[PDB]
């Protein structure tokens, strides 16, 4: 080590991000840090609702008898899939909504079950976050054309063992969806927070942004997207009010001169980056520690 | 007034850069028949001219 | 020499590598020899001093 | 032409399960979602080139 | 690993309290927690337990319907809500940590507490 | 579920071979914990699964049993072991502890 | 139309809409987000077999079939052969808060209604998260003796256009809300009739390039 | 030789260097290639070089008349080798030339 | 087949590697062929 | 030089099952064959760029 700099100040962070100890004069884009705790907002059209609970039970116990080996692999495994009636084929979901639940039913201490993604495009616990399907069926035996999800038995500070797998089949579509769990009291159709950075799921579109009320009286549709596919706004189907969506931290532009930051172009009224004076230009706001009396 | 008249010429061995001398990789590279030749002629002719 | 040395010397840039020391290498390969091992060759400057 | 081509390439999946980074992290586990997002990074960095 | 309880005191019969227990030195959301009380000069009695996620909560019959367990995984804090207290509810309350780590998407067994708090007195 | 431990109290000399039992009045198979509470302090876990010795307690302690009968033994009772011992089952999530047992030196 | 008669026109030979039409309350159909501004290409039901007026031209339409029967005195070019879409141009700020829409299928009769009073929908499941007193829309399904009522969803405050496909796709203000399945005929029997409906047009899909401004 | 040095595999030539690097036991480059390693018990640092670095052949009128080399040897069958500021050159040239 | 060139001589290797029967005058990079009789060297931490 | 390079890139598989678009639809179902053809589209568009 010859010399070091801590990435603590605003100029130091720019130097660290640019991977260089010196920065040439010019303009450099940067993004403010995102809030670390985000509320959740959900908007959804009410549809014909019936709810199926997919539940997977895992239990195992050791070989009772003269040899009590704890670290050994479990021998006998009970794995059930609720309503999965063997000969009838995979347990398919017919309901519009469904929820996946996991019941780690082992009693031995320090032993815990788990399920892994495998080669499926989704995870067991993560389907509940409003994932759409055209069809989906689970089974404890291989489905021709499906995917496999390993089921594992774990011991603390010890190596784990596979104790089976869950086979899934699916197709793309908009008819079936996964939800976390019904709770009596909460409206899953229009429950949003305004002017605060929030994580949202609005009419099957997930993202992070800020929601506000706006002018627009657009008559067609319920969602409005940009060329890139990002969601720019949506309409509450009851009132007809249209809400806009803005990113939580759009990029700024810092001005550096003589190895220091002298100004910053901003999109709003704030004395950001520690500058004590802010003015307004035709297209943007400008903040700097300047006295505004120079000529060159 | 300042005017540029030269640029430091750089040439690359296409086989060495992508395969790191691995013998099996060089066999797979030949199927990309015109891939390395186009890159080497572009750099060689510009430097010589 | 003011424009060549007082201004930032390109020691962190395109120095024409001395191939004579890279293969025999009594010391761990430097930045120039490391580029050479990846097939990247920097030829000598066209405008000799 | 150049700006429309750059903005439209964000719709591509680049062999990922989706073109939305958030939809990936909502659908997959952290270790498996990174393998999907890494595809979007390489594909989009190529679009900027 | 460390557990520290707080919120003990003296309240009239029929009152309420806000027992709290902070946790540090381990991944808090991976382990189930339970409150267990020791009446003065008596054996330990289990009061309530909550899994890592919080979907499942269990209560003993002597406390069923009167108390309410909760946990806030964002700031490693375990809570216990006491309502409609009686005379026999007076004891020292300990917050305990299970020994089996479990995935956050799972609901499972518990009962092998390896770490215990210092305990706090509650008088009525 | 109910648990009963015998004896309710006991006293033995240093280095002796004290043995304390616990019974479950119901098939518990192997799900039993053994705790130790020194006076005025929080309990500590000694044995889990009725026989698995914990990683921070000396091998002086040992536990055995199955079904309805269980037993905890101290190979050589040292002066540091004066405390109250408890057995706790976890076959049912509405888990219950025993009444305890106290040791004494002489 | 609304008597403005700028919305009632004469179909050109072949089923093409005149180049000078104002497209008032002619919405772009979509199963997803709507474009705000731009040029977009899509398959849209804009090739009209024939179109006729209902506001002020008399002759209550009643039942209209997909195969041609029930049509009014359509203006300009007209054609036979079954259409895949029936378009209902609705007047200014009319709302489906009263009256009904009847459908006929190969398996019986269906009716679409919508209200907040549980007596009009009888036994129907309504989700545990809705708002009591708000209008929700339902559906009867009759098989001659049995009548299964079911909840389908919620509709906007005001409707400008109602489009029904032969395959049951139900578009309101350009967005597909429901999928009723195969339907042989419809009847916009809604109250304030002869004034709630402006025009009806049998149409078929065609490949078109669309100028869209402010989602219109 | 094919090597597996501290779980890092590759093919190259190993030699002894006179470096005194105190930090670490393995040294890489910006490309991640292994440039050398240290013997934890013996104290010596060993360098690594690929077995066949690239040469440059000079062709004129369909014949190979010269070759720039990275070491001072008579490669490609030429008889004469001379020194240059940054490389070695080999050819049957008699150097009795001006153009 | 009209004519054939064997990829044996140093000039022929370049012609074969360039996929051309004629090569314009210039400087062409090339690498010596790797030996096939490679010994094995292993170094690992003593554990 | 550019024409031979442009025409030779049609042999590339781009990690697809085959370089022939028809050979994919004759060996895979519509929903899974599409993800393989998409690799040929992106790879060939890159060649044109
Ligand atoms: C909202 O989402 C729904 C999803 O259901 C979309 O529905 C699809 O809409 C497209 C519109 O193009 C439909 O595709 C069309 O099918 C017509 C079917 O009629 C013939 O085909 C079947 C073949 O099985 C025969 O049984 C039947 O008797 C008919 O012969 C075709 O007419 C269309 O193309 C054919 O006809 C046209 C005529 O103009 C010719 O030009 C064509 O070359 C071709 O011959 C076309 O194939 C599709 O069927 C609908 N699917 C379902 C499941 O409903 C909505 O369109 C979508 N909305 C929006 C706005 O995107
Ligand atoms: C895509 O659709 C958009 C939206 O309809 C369409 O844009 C419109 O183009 C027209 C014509 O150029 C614009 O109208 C002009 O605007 C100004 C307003 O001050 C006037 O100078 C113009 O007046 C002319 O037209 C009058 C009749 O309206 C004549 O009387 C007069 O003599 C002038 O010739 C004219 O009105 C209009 O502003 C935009 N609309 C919007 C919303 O921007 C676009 O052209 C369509 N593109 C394609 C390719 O189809
Ligand atoms: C493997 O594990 C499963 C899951 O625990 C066991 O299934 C469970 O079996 C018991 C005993 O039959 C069921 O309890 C009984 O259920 C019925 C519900 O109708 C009720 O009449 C009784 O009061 C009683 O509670 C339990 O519900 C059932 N659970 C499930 C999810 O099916 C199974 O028996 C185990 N098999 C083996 C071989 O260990
Ligand atoms: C859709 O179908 C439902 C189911 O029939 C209709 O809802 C209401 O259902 C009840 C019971 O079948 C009908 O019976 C009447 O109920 C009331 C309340 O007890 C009572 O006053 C009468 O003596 C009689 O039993 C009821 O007629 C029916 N509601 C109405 C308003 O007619 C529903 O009506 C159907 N949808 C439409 C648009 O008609
Ligand atoms: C909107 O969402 C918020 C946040 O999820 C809901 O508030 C929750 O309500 C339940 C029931 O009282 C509480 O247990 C949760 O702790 C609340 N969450 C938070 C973050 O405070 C709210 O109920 C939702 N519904 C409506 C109609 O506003
Ligand atoms: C930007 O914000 C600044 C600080 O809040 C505003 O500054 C004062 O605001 C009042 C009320 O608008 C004005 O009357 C004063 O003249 C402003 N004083 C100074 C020293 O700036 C400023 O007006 C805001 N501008 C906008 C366009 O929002
Ligand atoms: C611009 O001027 C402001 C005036 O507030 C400076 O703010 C001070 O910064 C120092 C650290 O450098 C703090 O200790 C002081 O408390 C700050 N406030 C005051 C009132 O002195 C700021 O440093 C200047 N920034 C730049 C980039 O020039
Ligand atoms: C259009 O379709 C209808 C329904 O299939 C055809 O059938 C007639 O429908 C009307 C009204 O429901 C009835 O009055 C007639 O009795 C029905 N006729 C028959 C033969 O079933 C109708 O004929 C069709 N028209 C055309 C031109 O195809
Ligand atoms: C069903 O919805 C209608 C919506 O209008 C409710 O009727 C209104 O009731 C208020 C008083 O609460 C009156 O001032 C309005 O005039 C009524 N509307 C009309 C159009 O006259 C009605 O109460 C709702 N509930 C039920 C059970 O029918
Ligand atoms: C369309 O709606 C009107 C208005 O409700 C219906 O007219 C009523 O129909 C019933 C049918 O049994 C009669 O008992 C009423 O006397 C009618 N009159 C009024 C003023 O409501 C009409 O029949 C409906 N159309 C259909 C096809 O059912
Ligand atoms: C390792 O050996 C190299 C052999 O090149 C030494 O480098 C030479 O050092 C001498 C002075 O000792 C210089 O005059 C030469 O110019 C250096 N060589 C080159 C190629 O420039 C190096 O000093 C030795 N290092 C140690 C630590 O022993
Ligand atoms: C290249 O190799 C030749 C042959 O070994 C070297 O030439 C000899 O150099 C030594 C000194 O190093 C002289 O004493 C001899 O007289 C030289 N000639 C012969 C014919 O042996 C030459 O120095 C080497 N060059 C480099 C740069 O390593
Ligand atoms: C460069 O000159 C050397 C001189 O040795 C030539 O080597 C002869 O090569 C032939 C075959 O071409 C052999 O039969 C002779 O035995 C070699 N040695 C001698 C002393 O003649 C070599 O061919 C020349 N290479 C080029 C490309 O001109
Ligand atoms: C490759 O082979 C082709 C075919 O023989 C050669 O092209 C012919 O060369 C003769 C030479 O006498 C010409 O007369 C013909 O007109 C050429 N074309 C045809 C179609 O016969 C070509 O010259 C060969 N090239 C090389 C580099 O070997
Ligand atoms: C389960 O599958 C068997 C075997 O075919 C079948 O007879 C039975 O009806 C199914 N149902 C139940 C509830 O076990
Ligand atoms: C909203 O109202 C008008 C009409 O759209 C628009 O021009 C104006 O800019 C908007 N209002 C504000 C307060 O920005
Ligand atoms: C919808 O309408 C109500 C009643 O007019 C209004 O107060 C509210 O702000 C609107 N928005 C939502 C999201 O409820
Ligand atoms: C502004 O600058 C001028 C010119 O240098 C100077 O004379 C004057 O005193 C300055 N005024 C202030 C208020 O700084
Ligand atoms: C449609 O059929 C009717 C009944 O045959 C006929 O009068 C009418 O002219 C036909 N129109 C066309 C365009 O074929
Ligand atoms: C390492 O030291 C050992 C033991 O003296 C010796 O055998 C070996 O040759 C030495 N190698 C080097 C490079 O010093
Ligand atoms: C070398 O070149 C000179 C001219 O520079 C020429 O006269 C002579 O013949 C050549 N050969 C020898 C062996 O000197």
């Amino acid at each position: 080590i010859a010399n070091i700099i801590y990435c603590n100040s605003v100029i130091n962070r720019l130097r660290c991000d640019q991977l260089s100890f010196d920065v040439p004069d010019g303009f450099y884009s940067t993004s403010p840090i995102q809030p670390v705790e985000l509320p959740v907002s959900i908007v959804s059209l009410p549809v014909y609702h019936k709810h199926t609970f997919i539940v997977l039970y895992v239990n195992f116990e050791h070989r009772r008898g003269p040899g009590k080996c704890y670290n050994c692999r479990p021998a006998v495994i009970n794995i059930t899939l609720a309503n999965f009636n063997e000969t009838k084929g995979p347990l398919c979901v017919d309901t519009s909504h469904f929820t996946t639940q996991f019941v780690d039913n082992v009693k031995l201490a320090r032993w815990s079950a788990s399920i892994n993604t495998g080669n499926c495009p989704f995870s067991f616990g993560k389907v509940n976050n409003f994932v759409k399907f055209g069809s989906v069926c689970f089974s404890l035996k291989d489905i021709p054309g499906g995917c496999a999800m390993p089921i594992m038995a774990n011991l603390v500070n010890s190596k784990s063992h596979n104790i089976g797998s869950l086979y899934v089949s699916w197709s793309d579509g908009d008819v079936i969806t996964g939800v976390p769990k019904p709770v009596e009291g909460v409206s899953s159709f229009m429950n949003v927070t305004l002017n605060k950075c929030t994580k949202y799921n609005i009419y099957d579109v997930s993202g992070v942004g800020v929601i506000r009320i706006s002018n627009d009286t657009f008559l067609n549709g319920i969602t409005y997207t940009s060329t890139s596919g990002n969601l720019l706004g949506f309409k509450d189907v009851t009132n007809g009010t249209i809400y806009s969506i803005t990113p939580c931290n759009p990029p700024d532009q810092l001005v550096v001169y003589q190895q220091a930051v002298v100004g910053a172009m901003l999109s709003e009224n704030f004395t950001s980056y520690g500058f004590s004076n802010v003015v307004e230009m035709p297209k943007f706001f400008y903040a700097s520690n300047g006295t505004y009396n120079c000529t060159d | 007034e300042y005017l540029q008249i030269t640029s430091t010429p750089i040439v690359v061995d296409c086989s060495t850069y992508v395969c790191n001398g691995n013998v099996r990789c060089v066999e797979l590279l030949k199927q990309y028949t015109s891939a390395c030749k186009t890159i080497e002629d572009a750099l060689r002719n510009s430097a010589m001219l | 020499d003011i424009l060549f040395s007082k201004l930032v010397t390109s020691g962190l840039g395109t120095v024409d590598a001395d191939y004579k020391k890279c293969t025999k290498g009594l010391s761990i390969a430097d930045l120039a020899c490391a580029q050479y091992y990846n097939g990247i060759m920097v030829l000598p400057g066209v405008a000799d001093a | 032409n150049s700006l429309n081509h750059l903005t439209s390439q964000l719709r591509q999946n680049f062999q990922a399960i989706s073109s939305s980074i958030q939809a990936i992290y909502d659908r997959l586990d952290p270790p498996q979602a990174d393998q999907q997002v890494d595809r979007l990074i390489t594909g989009r960095l190529a679009a900027l080139n | 690993v460390q557990l520290v309880e707080s919120g003990g005191g003296l309240v009239q019969p029929g009152g309420s309290l806000r027992l709290s227990c902070a946790a540090s030195g381990f991944t808090f959301s991976s382990y189930a927690m339970s409150w267990v009380r020791q009446a003065p000069g008596k054996g330990l009695e289990w009061v309530s337990a909550i899994i890592g996620s919080g979907s499942n909560t269990y209560y003993a019959d002597s406390v069923k319907g009167r108390f309410t367990i909760s946990r806030d995984n964002a700031k490693n804090t375990l809570y216990l809500q006491m309502n409609s207290l009686r005379a026999e509810d007076t004891a020292v309350y300990y917050c305990a940590k299970d020994t089996t780590p479990r995935p956050l998407y799972s609901s499972g067994w518990y009962g092998s507490f390896d770490y215990w708090g210092q305990g706090t007195p509650v008088s009525v | 579920i109910q648990m009963t431990q015998s004896p309710s109290s006991l006293s033995a000399s240093v280095g002796d071979r004290v043995t304390i039992t616990c019974q479950a009045s119901q098939d518990i198979t192997t799900y039993l914990n053994w705790y130790q509470q020194k006076p005025g302090k929080a309990p500590k876990l000694l044995i889990y699964d009725a026989s698995n010795l914990e990683t921070g307690v000396p091998s002086r302690f040992s536990g055995s049993g199955s079904g309805t009968d269980f037993t905890l033994t101290i190979s050589s009772l040292q002066p540091e072991d004066i405390a109250t011992y408890y057995c706790q089952q976890y076959d049912n999530l509405f888990l219950t502890f025993g009444g305890g047992t106290k040791v004494e030196i002489k | 139309c609304v008597g403005h008669s700028e919305n009632v026109f004469a179909v050109e030979s072949g089923g093409y809409i005149p180049s000078n039409f104002a497209f008032n309350n002619w919405f772009l159909l979509t199963n997803t987000s709507s474009v705000v501004d731009g040029v977009v290409r899509s398959f849209q039901p804009l090739l009209l077999n024939c179109l006729w007026s209902v506001s002020g031209s008399q002759f209550t339409t009643g039942f209209v079939y997909f195969n041609g029967t029930g049509r009014g005195a359509c203006k300009g070019f007209y054609s036979n052969a079954s259409s895949d879409v029936i378009r209902y141009n609705i007047n200014f700020e009319e709302n489906l808060r009263r009256g009904t829409i009847l459908f006929k299928t190969s398996y019986g009769a269906v009716v679409f209604y919508c209200t907040n009073n549980t007596l009009v929908s009888g036994d129907a499941h309504i989700p545990s998260g809705t708002v009591l007193g708000n209008f929700y829309c339902f559906v009867n399904t009759t098989i001659g003796n049995e009548t299964t009522s079911a909840f389908v969803g919620a509709l906007p405050k005001t409707v400008r256009e109602f489009v029904i496909s032969r395959t049951g796709h139900f578009y309101i203000n350009g967005y597909r809300y429901f999928s009723l399945g195969d339907v042989e005929a419809v009847n916009f029997n809604v109250t304030n009739a002869a004034t709630t409906v402006c025009t009806v047009a049998l149409a078929s899909y065609a490949d078109v390039l669309v100028n869209v401004s402010q989602t219109a």
